[PDB]
């Protein structure tokens, strides 16, 4: 049982973007709620609007989102939000809401989706490497790594191996900069003896996926 | 957009100590708007204090269940809880005739709500001093109004049914002395009285009139209903007593199966109307769709009046077995009473 | 107008002990009250429903008490997986389904565990990175407790511009930070010093990585 929230891509502001949930392997029935939630970093949780997603129809809204917000269900697996007139104060992640009344207990979340609302324009990662200095003596074990620079929208994915290696992983979280860009690091720890390890940048927005290969033996 | 209640009034008023009512259906409003609304009537005739007084009501709702897991297996719940309504049919002992004596109307409304709407049915009963003025008076219900309309009847002291005048007359006696009466189909409205007492045994009299197993009768809610049947010597203590059975053949009144039909039906369930019991001691059936019919009732087996509030639920109304009892507040239909006219 | 008010902010309990916070509601809500726990970049997870009713396959450990207008909450054996961000959602029924439905502030959690001294490691620029005109040193603190003050100095001289922080929540199993520092310049700027620092500082303890351009 779980929930799941397409859409949230870069708009501009003053623009409009429609998001859209999907149940997956559970049908709607008539005894339960779906709702939309809201959180921008650094503050709380949001109600947006509910839907009965029944065989009647009723929803209701926030006051906030009133006139400017809608909401809809479409079939008996998937229900939208018409999001318009979006400003920066909108930038915020959406999660889907299953309850079992009108804005009542959520007995089921999903993993969110983001809305950026920005006026400047989707760019590609410039992944670099993270090695020591060539000056440093070599040690028996050397930490490693790639740096993803200026990048927009978010969310960007990094893994090490193809995910085959997890043990001394070290994924920072992205930090905007002056520019309205964002920047991840992601550093890996292997003995000298293993094999060269390879990270994997994935920008599903600009759909990059830059594979760059690092050794031990590889110094700055 | 303002809604209209007719009320009838015959040729003749004052032959005694009654009263008429009438009624209007609204169209449906959100639940949580119905809060504190009290009928604002601008009629000459004031409005009883009692009825804007605070009844303590017990509300009995359905939610899909709350623990996840169970919440995957669309599972259902009930909640009661403890609320105040104001406005509501509960009158109280001798209400109606000392309005009567006070000129004083009493305007009450009836709510029919699924679990977010409410179609609210206004009632107002006002003596047939007011038929020979006739002034025109205005009703403000929430966001609704009502305009209080009076046509009058070709009748003396009659109720007029389909063109023809007719009189219901009291106890067997007056029938046998006239030696000949008809029997009709008469509109009639009735609101539930409860009230504590020795001579107010109520059930043990519902067991003769039709074969029901109730026992501990003691226990069980003591009072009598009123109703109205319009016109003219419309006011009844209690039917069928033999001074002056129908409402049981159709509990839920008169027919109002919604019948384009968005209805679903959700499930029965059982919950506490007291909120205090140990055991659940009321069934219902949850359903979702349009409202349609009453979804106030009053749990029988406790001598103390429990008011019950549904939204979005349906009572068991049927006393066959006893079990999970319940009875309407209000009740409309057509009942076959005897009677004759000229 | 229903405001819902959740206190404290952010609360730091170590391992085994206890954490309060306390939800009040302006309106009555007559118990019902729900609690949850929403670990980062995670969807929330409910804990506590009807304000007293632990929910299936939560742990003993969390009690929910408290009705009407004042709720609390208590987490008991405190662990390093339970630090996380909590928050209370004021729910009602009936005619109160629009008048009392709002969500609380939030409330950060802190595990103190045992103190780790941080590894500190620093990454000089990458050939490919100069070029751009655009460049960036990455110094990072590893596997640390509490937190840490990062100063950074060339030739000297502290930095103050173009400075960023990213810091690693809480480790689920030894409550333990990692922090990444990020000092943007100019090619033009990384041509002329020599001496690059990284001074992290964990409040008497500084552990300081440094290296010197073109060796
Ligand atoms: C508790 O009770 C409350 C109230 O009792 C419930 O709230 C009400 O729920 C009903 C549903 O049972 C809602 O009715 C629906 O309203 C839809 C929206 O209508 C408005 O928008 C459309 C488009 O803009 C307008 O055309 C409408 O105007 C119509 O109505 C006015 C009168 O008000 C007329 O004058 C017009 O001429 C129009 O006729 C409104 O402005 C509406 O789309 C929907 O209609 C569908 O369903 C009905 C019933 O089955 C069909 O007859 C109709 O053809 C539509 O059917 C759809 O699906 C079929 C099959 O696929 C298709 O072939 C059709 O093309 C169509 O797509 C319906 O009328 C009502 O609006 C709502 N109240 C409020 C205030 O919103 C609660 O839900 C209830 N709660 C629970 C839990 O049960």
């Amino acid at each position: 049982q779980s929930l799941v929230e397409s859409g949230g891509d870069l708009v501009k502001p003053e623009g409009s973007l429609t998001l859209t949930c999907t149940a997956s392997g559970f049908s709607f029935s008539s005894t339960h709620w779906i709702c939309w939630v809201r959180q921008a970093p650094g503050k709380g949780l949001e109600w947006i609007a509910c839907i009965y997603v029944g065989n009647t129809y009723d929803s209701y809204y926030a006051n906030w989102a009133k006139g400017r917000f809608t909401i809809s269900k479409t079939s008996s697996t998937t229900v939208t939000l018409q999001m318009t007139t979006l400003t920066a104060a909108d930038t915020a992640t959406y999660f889907c809401a299953r309850s079992g009344s009108v804005f009542g207990v959520v007995s089921l979340w999903g993993p969110g989706t983001l809305v950026t609302v920005s006026s400047g324009q989707p760019k590609a990662p410039s992944v670099f490497p993270l090695a020591p200095c060539c000056g440093d003596t070599p040690s028996s074990t050397v930490t490693l790594g790639c740096l993803v620079k200026g990048y927009l929208p978010e969310p960007v994915t990094v893994t090490w191996n193809s995910g085959t290696l997890t043990n001394g992983v070290r994924t920072f979280p992205s930090v905007r900069q002056s520019s309205g860009l964002y920047s991840l690091s992601s550093v890996v720890s292997v003995t000298s003896s293993s094999q060269p390890v390879t990270c994997n940048v994935a920008h599903p927005a600009t759909n990059t996926k830059v594979d760059k290969t690092v050794a031990p033996s590889t110094c700055s | 957009n303002v809604y209209d209640m007719k009320i009838e009034c015959p040729h003749t008023v004052s032959f005694g100590e009654n009263s008429v009512i009438g009624y209007v259906e609204l169209p449906p409003m959100p639940l949580a708007d119905t809060a504190q609304m009290v009928p604002e009537s601008s009629c000459s005739m004031d409005n009883h204090q009692s009825i804007n007084t605070i009844t303590k009501y017990t509300q009995v709702i359905w939610r899909g269940k709350a623990d996840p897991g169970q919440s995957s297996q669309n599972s259902f719940e009930t909640v009661s809880t403890e609320v105040d309504l104001k406005g509501t049919c509960v009158l109280k002992h001798k209400m109606v005739e000392e309005s009567y004596r006070s000129r004083k109307s009493i305007t009450c409304y009836d709510l029919s709500c699924n679990s977010t709407f409410c179609k609210p049915t206004l009632y107002m009963i006002v003596p047939i001093h007011a038929c020979n003025m006739m002034k025109s008076c205005l009703i403000a219900l929430g966001p609704y109004r009502v305009q209080v309309v009076y046509e009058r009847t070709y009748c003396m002291t009659g109720v007029l049914i389909e063109g023809k005048c007719f009189v219901p007359d009291q106890s067997v006696v007056s029938i046998i002395k006239h030696g000949i009466f008809d029997i009709a189909s008469v509109h009639v409205v009735c609101f539930f009285v409860a009230v504590k007492g020795n001579t107010y045994k109520l059930f043990e009299q519902v067991k003769k009139s039709f074969e029901s197993t109730c026992n501990d009768t003691e226990n069980k809610v003591q009072g009598y209903y009123i109703c109205i049947v319009g016109g003219n010597s419309a006011p009844i203590y209690v039917p069928t007593l033999d001074d002056f059975t129908g409402i049981f053949k159709s509990p839920h009144g008169e027919d109002h199966d919604l019948a384009i039909a968005s209805y679903s039906i959700v499930g029965p369930a059982n919950a506490k109307v007291p909120h205090s019991a140990s055991s659940d001691t009321l069934s219902l059936i949850a359903y979702s769709g349009i409202p349609s019919y009453s979804s106030l009732s009053i749990l029988t087996s406790s001598t103390d009046a429990k008011h019950v509030f549904s939204p979005g639920l349906f009572p068991k109304l049927n006393h066959t077995n006893c079990d999970k009892s319940a009875i309407p507040l209000t009740w409309t239909g057509m009942i076959d009473l005897p009677g004759y006219y000229e | 107008g229903q405001v819902l008010t959740q206190t404290p902010a952010s609360v730091s309990e170590p391992v085994e002990g206890t954490v309060t916070i306390k939800c009040q509601a302006s309106q009555s809500i007559n118990n019902w009250l729900s609690w949850y726990q929403q670990r980062p970049g995670q969807p929330p997870k409910l804990l506590i429903y009807d304000a007293s009713t632990v929910a299936s396959g939560v742990s003993s450990r969390f009690k929910g008490s408290g009705s009407g207008t004042e709720f609390t909450l208590t987490i008991s054996d405190l662990e390093c997986a339970d630090a996380a961000t909590y928050a209370c959602q004021s729910y009602g029924y009936g005619i109160s389904i629009t008048d009392n439905s709002a969500f609380g502030g939030g409330t950060e959690v802190v595990v103190r565990g045992d103190p780790v001294a941080p590894s500190v490691l620093i990454f000089p620029p990458a050939a490919d990175q100069v070029a751009t005109g655009t460049v960036t040193i990455v110094c990072v603190a590893n596997k640390y407790f509490p937190d840490v003050t990062v100063t950074w100095e060339v030739d000297g001289t502290t930095q103050t511009t173009g400075i960023e922080n990213s810091k690693t929540p809480q480790n689920s199993a030894d409550c333990t930070y990692n922090l990444s520092s990020t000092l943007t310049l100019t090619s033009t700027q990384y041509n002329s010093h020599k001496e690059y620092t990284c001074k992290v500082t964990q409040g008497t303890t500084s552990v300081v990585q440094s290296f010197n351009r073109g060796d």
